């Protein structure tokens, strides 16, 4: 229980530093949301025309 | 293509410098316990491989790079951060951290030319 | 001979901005006991009262004040801060304090623009 409350406490540090990453993530993620929807767009009207 | 990332390499992107934060803390500590005499070498360590890595990105910035480190002896930790920069610019990192026998938190910002 | 005094209102005084955490530190704490409902209030005081008084001054800087605030129970200690500023102007100030029953360390930065 010092391993698993070790790697326990590493799982919540690491789970919780991911988020923060996650945190940042969302804005670049989000333009990159942005430039894979006109990517859909373009190519969807694309393969329908 | 190349503007968003363009972008991303110009604002502070906040916590890819958390990324530098555990890398320079699992570089310098490790899981090792509190002995002093290594204490700062493991602040200096972590300071310097944070300096290290935020001097790579290429990004326009003024960084300070701030670590406490705690013994788990019953005290109790707290530390607090507020600032004056420009605030579409500029913001802040800070990371805490612990094992069975240590604490830390490190604090680091960016501030831009 | 302007540009001495252009250059001294634009400067970082270590010594000023150490009077002015003083003063807050001294303004927010006094000499009372560790209660650690009050360490958030008296870091946030001490931060708030530092970045008032430091704001007060009219020069063209970019203020960062962290604080550390710990009870003294045989636990261990350090706070580390190297930073990436310009050397010419920018500067850095940190203050140990104490009473009987705890620590005080305050950083105090000051970057300009």
């Amino acid at each position: 229980i010092d391993n698993i409350e070790g790697e326990w406490g590493a799982f919540n540090d690491i789970m919780r530093r991911k988020d923060s990453a996650i945190q940042q993530q969302v804005a670049n993620l989000q333009m990159k949301i942005v430039q894979e929807d006109r990517a859909v767009e373009s190519r969807t009207t694309d393969l329908l025309t | 293509m190349e503007d968003y990332q363009a972008a991303e390499e110009t604002a502070f992107v906040v916590d890819e410098v958390s990324n530098i934060v555990k890398e320079a803390i699992e570089s310098a500590i490790g899981g090792n316990a509190y002995q002093h005499s290594k204490v700062n070498q493991w602040t200096t360590n972590v300071v310097e491989q944070t300096l290290s890595q935020l001097t790579k990105l290429g990004k326009p910035f003024k960084y300070i790079v701030t670590c406490v480190i705690m013994q788990k002896n019953g005290a109790g930790l707290h530390t607090a951060s507020s600032c004056f920069w420009d605030s579409s610019t500029d913001g802040s990192c800070t990371v805490r951290w612990e094992n069975k026998t240590m604490y830390c938190i490190v604090s680091a910002f960016g501030l831009s030319i």
